[PDB]
């Protein structure tokens, strides 16, 4: 995406010297509201709500997790999951693009 | 029709009877004219 | 300034305004929170704050600088390790329970407005409210 | 920031207001439980 | 016969312009390539 | 027929409007005559009625989604606590 | 919990709120008896808050002089 | 066209305030008082009355 | 009928209404206690009319000189307003009150009209 | 709406004094005379309008008489 | 300010 992003990715992995950019690679690296709930008014049809697309985004475990399931989760697996998705994502994206 | 069709604008109004008879000297003529109008209406409708 | 400062005319909207009663003939006033643009903007800000709060680490102890007097010996537990974690959790959960507070607030407001003419003296005692409440009870 | 830094450094103020949260956030070791899971 | 405001938890929030000045606990070990 | 009906209706409405204007003028005259007869009582009545009507016209100002969405009217620092004080009762009735 | 996310519409409280200070009190009725029926009861003021002449004056001020 | 408690109280208070402000001579209502009297309309009505009276006089 | 000594209380609330209505030809509701007494009188009068819509209640009402005298007083005031007498001229600032008053009275009259 | 506070204070000061009410009564008397003049004008115009109405109904009467003769 | 001036002038003209 960005040149410095590519460098940070190639440096996260230790295979930074095994990459060589071409001319073109360098030249390209430098560049209504439908009522869903009813806590406040009269709810619209559930079909209408389904027709609309939901996007929370800001939360990590979505907008709802049942009590028993959350209470009986594993913390190590989710810590590793967040480390893979939130922090190490750029390095893996670069490894997907370059490094075959 | 069997009902008087309620409407939105005022259809009549009273004439005030607390004015001094000395100062206002044309209320009697207005009331005479109103009576004659009522009589004409009665005669036509009959 | 020198002459009469009112100058009533036959408009009844300038006449009413010149004597103070200007908004007193409109149903409800004009506010800012009634437009979808400001609502979308506020929602964006709230979502951004919640994102930032959720991207915090769980192990978020705090060194309080008053732990000096508590001679911690690498085995004891500091009595103030969870003070920024508690504040972060409080703010996050309060930001996630916004609609619940809104619902309870609007329930309170509706149930206190519906009884204005029965609980507020200067509204209950006007001749017009009394006349209306009598007119309803005409057998 | 640079202007305020050079103003304070040059001692061009009589007093400096000192109001700081007397704590600061820091990470904390994170160990796992040792009692194994039954996993019914 | 005063306006009490929601607390401004400044110690929790992050610097918006230069995020290289946050406390080391809040920084992201991803700009200096220290994730892995 | 339709033209005659419309014309008669318009004339009747004009006459009624003039009669209402006469009523307005007569009521203003009667007010000033009554004031000329008993000034003290009418002036005391005016003062009391103005105070009461102003009190009535200020009974719905904190109901505009601005006072509702912000924490001002729910704060206890309000000298008048006619809003939060109901909570207890509203809780006992289960409505809330 | 079942509580929705605070970014999901709707988000407004007083969207359909009505204070009793605007509840459309009862007033005169203003019946209409034909065109040549002048000896006829024009009003019907049984459970009204304000009498006929005052309602007419209100109408005159607010509507009759709108032009 | 609708009448609520707020409208009624505002109307009554406006009438009272107008009357009192007129007592203290703090208001100039020449426009209203000359649109209600309308001396042009007075002259027109007077000439109409004169014409109708002449008509009734000459029919005999 | 089932609750005797109920009418005396209403009469205690209704006769000062007679005095007020006699004093209603000028601005005389300056105070809030006057307004409260007037409203209590109007409420008691409406209660009496609603009860008079029944046979036993109107039978008890007819056998009462005070209520009949009050109805006659209000009717004579209405007649004075109607014929345009110069003795007692209603002050329009009070017209509203008078309006309601008249209506209730007439209803009462209607009922007791069967027993005279 | 600030002028009305001063007006109310002035009216209260008027109610405080004793020999102040006579001038108020005289001024209100003159104002009442003004309003009776206004009402006279309105009544005259009402008379004119009723005259026009009566003329129209008189033509109606003539037509009705023709029908009766037929 | 000037409002009190106008009101008091009107009252003085009324009382004189």
């Amino acid at each position: 995406m960005g040149y410095y992003d590519v460098l940070a990715g190639l440096s996260a992995l230790e295979k930074s010297s095994q990459v060589v950019f071409s001319a073109t690679e360098l030249q390209q690296l430098t560049q209504k509201r439908v009522a869903v709930h009813g806590y406040l008014g009269g709810k619209v049809s559930l079909a209408d709500a389904a027709q609309v697309e939901y996007e929370v985004g800001h939360s990590l475990l979505g907008s709802y997790v049942p009590r028993q399931q959350l209470e009986a989760l594993s913390s190590v697996d989710f810590s590793h999951h967040f480390h893979r998705t939130l922090e190490c994502k750029a390095a893996l994206e670069t490894h997907d693009v370059f490094l075959a | 029709q069997t009902n008087p069709v309620p409407v939105t604008y005022p259809t009549d109004a009273y004439i005030p009877t607390y004015l001094p008879d000395d100062k206002v000297s044309n209320l009697a003529d207005l009331k005479k004219l109103i009576e004659m109008d009522s009589r004409l209406d009665l005669y036509l409708t009959r | 300034s020198e002459k009469k400062p009112i100058k009533i005319s036959a408009d009844f909207n300038a006449k009413a305004k010149s004597l103070g009663l200007e908004s007193k003939f409109s149903n409800a006033t004009k506010t800012a929170l009634g437009d979808p643009d400001t609502e979308i903007r506020i929602s964006a800000r709230i979502s951004n704050r919640i994102n930032e709060l959720e991207r915090l680490p769980a192990n978020l102890g705090t060194y309080s600088l008053d732990d000096c007097l508590e001679f911690i010996t690498k085995d004891d537990l500091s009595s103030r390790m969870d003070t920024f974690k508690i504040k972060a959790l409080v703010e996050l959960k309060s930001l996630k329970l916004l609609t619940k507070q809104k619902s309870i607030r609007q329930k309170l407001i509706n149930n206190v407005a519906s009884q204005a003419h029965h609980n507020i003296p200067y509204l209950r005692d006007s001749p017009f409210t009394a006349a209306a409440q009598r007119s309803v009870q005409i057998r | 920031k640079r202007i305020l830094k050079e103003v304070i450094l040059a001692k061009k103020v009589s007093k400096v207001p000192i109001n700081n949260v007397r704590a600061f956030p820091v990470l904390q070791t994170n160990y796992n439980g040792s009692i194994p899971v039954v996993r019914a | 016969n005063v306006k009490k405001e929601f607390p401004v938890n400044l110690t929790i929030k992050k610097n918006v312009y230069d995020s290289a000045q946050d406390f080391n606990a809040l920084q992201d070990e991803s700009r200096n390539s220290r994730q892995i | 027929e339709e033209e005659t009906d419309a014309e008669d209706t318009a004339k009747l409405r004009e006459i009624t409007k003039l009669a209402l204007q006469l009523n307005s003028s007569a009521q203003k005259y009667q007010f000033f005559h009554e004031l000329s007869l008993h000034p003290r009582e009418t002036l005391t009545h005016y003062l009391w009625s103005s105070k009461q009507n102003e009190l009535v016209l200020q009974g719905d100002q904190y109901f505009n989604e601005d006072a509702a969405r912000t924490s001002d009217i729910y704060s206890n620092n309000n000298n008048d606590r006619s809003l939060m004080g109901n909570i207890s009762l509203l809780y006992s009735q289960g409505r809330l | 919990s079942n509580i929705p996310d605070p970014t999901l519409p709707p988000t407004e409280m007083m969207t359909r709120f009505l204070h009793p200070n605007w509840y459309a009190l009862p007033t005169t009725v203003w019946l209409k008896y034909g065109n040549y029926n002048s000896w006829a009861p024009s009003f019907n003021e049984n459970g009204t808050v304000v009498d006929s002449t005052t309602r007419g004056l209100i109408w005159l001020e607010r509507i009759g002089y709108m032009d | 066209n609708n009448v609520t408690l707020k409208n009624l109280t505002a109307f009554q208070l406006l009438s009272q305030r107008e009357n009192i402000c007129e007592l203290l001579n703090l208001v100039e209502s020449t426009e209203r008082h000359n649109s209600i009297i309308n001396p042009e309309r007075q002259r027109m009505s007077l000439e109409e009355m004169k014409k109708m009276l002449d008509a009734l006089k000459n029919e005999r | 009928r089932t609750l005797p000594d109920l009418l005396p209380l209403f009469k205690t609330f209704i006769l000062p209404l007679e005095r007020i209505v006699e004093g209603l030809n000028k601005s005389s509701i300056c105070d809030s206690k006057a307004m409260d007494s007037l409203q209590m009188g109007l409420n008691a009068l409406l209660i009496l009319r609603n009860l008079a819509q029944d046979t036993d209640s109107v039978q008890i009402l007819v056998k009462d000189r005070e209520i009949k005298s009050f109805i006659l007083f209000i009717l004579k005031k209405f007649q004075c307003v109607a014929t345009g007498d110069n003795k007692w001229q209603l002050y329009e600032g009070n017209a509203t009150f008078f309006n309601e008053l008249t209506h209730y009275t007439l209803d009462l009259m209607e009922a007791i009209s069967s027993y005279i | 709406s600030k002028l009305m506070e001063c007006v109310n204070d002035a009216v209260q000061t008027l109610l405080q004094g004793d020999d102040k009410l006579g001038k108020v009564s005289d001024k209100s008397r003159e104002i009442s005379e003004k309003y009776i003049e206004e009402s006279q004008a309105i009544i005259q115009e009402l008379v004119k309008l009723t005259m026009e109405k009566l003329e129209s109904k008189f033509t109606k009467l003539c037509d009705l008489e023709t029908q009766l003769e037929m």
